[PDB]
């Protein structure tokens, strides 16, 4: 049975910069892999066949080289809709396997989040449960700290955040932050703040409500 | 071209087999191309559980002998994959294709289906409005979003004023409560100077639980 | 075993169909198989694939390739042949499955003469 080893497992690399894949097959299987882009969500999409033999359609910046052992996927000049896991598959033998797979996100000039605050809904409040939202909107790097405040007590333990993949446009990120109390516990303060630590914030940026408005 | 569907359960229970469906259009399965079932669990690799020919002659990897059957019926162009004795550790999206050789150019693959194995039942989604304390056209650009909280098993669609809103559009990875129910929030961007004149509505769909809801946002 | 490409010297009259066979065996029922021209630059023109669903869209109506009844033996016929289809010829088999494997017959020679 034919193992691949893929490397790198992760990069961060500029627009414009060349990225270099590599699979390294466990005996000599000729020419006979391909290479895939895997964008989230999505089914893998072959770029390349017979290790160096570029799909016709698939855009001019992806080529490979390599046989026997040793394949090398080439981004020659990466482009802002790259960010994808990039997979090689053997195709010498069943059964068939593929690397472990390389994420590659996009380095791009650090911009500040936008930051908005969501108050719970009226409709949620009658089922004894209150979700305080914060959004943190078209942001780079990934990295972001939300501190959530009521009545100037630092919130811990009772917030899950969630970010989205990497914009395939501007290569950007956004988070929501959401804050889980009770209905009693809710009504038992007034000020609500979430609180943005960034990169592109010289200091952190609050918004806020006050309940009952 | 070719186009591939899995179809079947997204809930399985533990210990139960898992059976799915791949439909094929546009060629037939009978010809010279084998047809494969790859899957990849949430954030994990691509792993080949196994490909047939149109004639029913199969190769399926090692780990998965014991346990997954795969079978053709050129009568209805569809193959198909049962796997039994499941565990959390076959929860996974699951893809049909027509299998890449050295002999052609191109493969075909299905969009995916998610299978969770749990014992946990389904439930519909709560859809909660998600708007500012006070509308402002302080900014030029202001957000809104809907909260789709406590449902299983992943996953939900969001959609915004029946897809013809896509700019601007946030829709979140779903976060696993420590009830054991997901919740997820979509959000859009949209000129704060149209927030009083043109109308914004999200569109949940989870079909585990055959929930359709349109929340207007406000 | 790679695959036999017979026969080595083919003579026919221009007008005629030249027909060579391709031959092969102890391969997976999982095949394909490729009928090749010898370029003036040495490189390899694919013809015809087989079967019908392996090829090109543009290949060209005058490659035939017919497998015979046993299942092993392939006629791949040029019809009504020219005399600038004077050249060298060979066949490709593929086994798919479970190990992929490219295997080329040795070449032979077509010789299309003037009809008197």
């Amino acid at each position: 049975d034919i193992q691949l080893t893929q490397s790198p497992s992760f990069l961060s690399a500029s627009v414009g910069d060349r990225v270099t894949i590599i699979c390294r097959a466990s005996q000599g299987i000729n020419n006979y892999l391909a290479w895939y882009q895997q964008k989230p969500g999505k089914a893998p999409k072959l770029l390349i066949y017979a290790a160096s033999t570029l799909q016709s359609g698939v855009p001019s910046r992806f080529s490979g080289s390599g046989s026997g052992t040793e394949f090398t996927l080439t981004i020659s000049s990466l482009q802002p809709e790259d960010f994808a896991t990039y997979y090689c598959q053997q195709l010498d033998s069943y059964p068939r396997t593929f690397g472990q797979g390389t994420k590659v996100e996009i380095k791009r000039t650090v911009a500040a989040p936008s930051v908005f605050i969501f108050p719970p809904s009226d409709e949620q409040l009658k089922s004894g449960t209150a979700s305080v939202v914060c959004l943190l909107n078209n942001f780079y790097p990934r990295e972001a700290k939300v501190q959530w405040k009521v009545d100037n007590a630092l919130q811990s333990g009772n917030s899950q955040e969630s970010v989205t993949e990497q914009d395939s446009k501007d290569s950007t990120y956004s988070l929501s932050s959401t804050l889980t109390l009770s209905k009693a516990d809710y009504e038992k303060h007034k000020v609500y703040a979430c609180e943005v630590t960034h990169q592109g914030l010289s200091s952190p940026v609050t918004k806020s409500f006050n309940r009952g408005e | 071209q070719v186009q591939l569907q899995e179809s079947g359960p997204g809930l399985v229970k533990p210990s139960e087999t898992l059976s799915l469906t791949c439909a094929v259009s546009g060629h037939s399965i009978r010809g010279s191309y084998f047809w494969g079932w790859i899957r990849q669990p949430p954030g994990r690799g691509l792993e080949w559980i196994g490909s047939i020919y149109h004639s029913g002659s199969t190769y399926t990897n090692p780990s998965l002998k014991s346990r997954a059957t795969i079978s053709v019926d050129t009568s209805k162009n569809q193959f198909s994959l049962k796997l039994n004795s499941v565990t959390a550790a076959d929860t996974a999206v699951y893809y049909c294709a027509r299998d890449l050789d050295i002999a052609t150019t191109r493969d075909y693959w299905g969009q995916g289906t998610l299978v969770t194995v749990s014992s946990a039942s389904t439930k519909g989604p709560s859809v909660f409005p998600l708007a500012p304390c006070s509308r402002s056209t302080s900014e030029s650009t202001a957000a809104l979003g809907c909260l789709v909280k406590d449902y299983f098993p992943e996953p939900v669609t969001v959609s915004w004023n029946s897809g013809a809103l896509t700019s601007g559009v946030h829709t979140f990875p779903a976060v696993l409560q420590s009830s054991g129910l997901y919740s997820l929030s979509s959000v859009v961007t949209v000129p704060s100077s149209s927030l009083g004149t043109k109308t914004y509505t999200c569109n949940v769909d989870h079909k585990p639980s055959n929930t359709k809801v349109d929340k207007r946002v406000e | 075993n790679p695959p036999t490409f017979s026969p080595a010297l083919l003579v026919v009259t221009e007008g005629d169909n030249a027909t060579f066979t391709c031959s092969f065996s102890n391969t997976s029922e999982s095949f394909v198989l490729n009928w090749y021209r010898m370029s003036p630059s040495n490189q390899t023109d694919k013809l015809a694939a087989f079967p019908e669903d392996r090829s090109q869209p543009g290949q060209d109506s005058r490659f035939r390739v017919t497998q015979l009844p046993n299942g092993r033996d392939f006629h791949m016929s040029v019809v009504r042949a020219r005399r600038n289809d004077s050249g060298t010829y060979l066949c490709g088999a593929i086994s798919l499955a479970p190990k992929a494997q490219i295997k080329e017959s040795l070449r032979a020679e077509l010789r299309v003469t003037e009809r008197r």
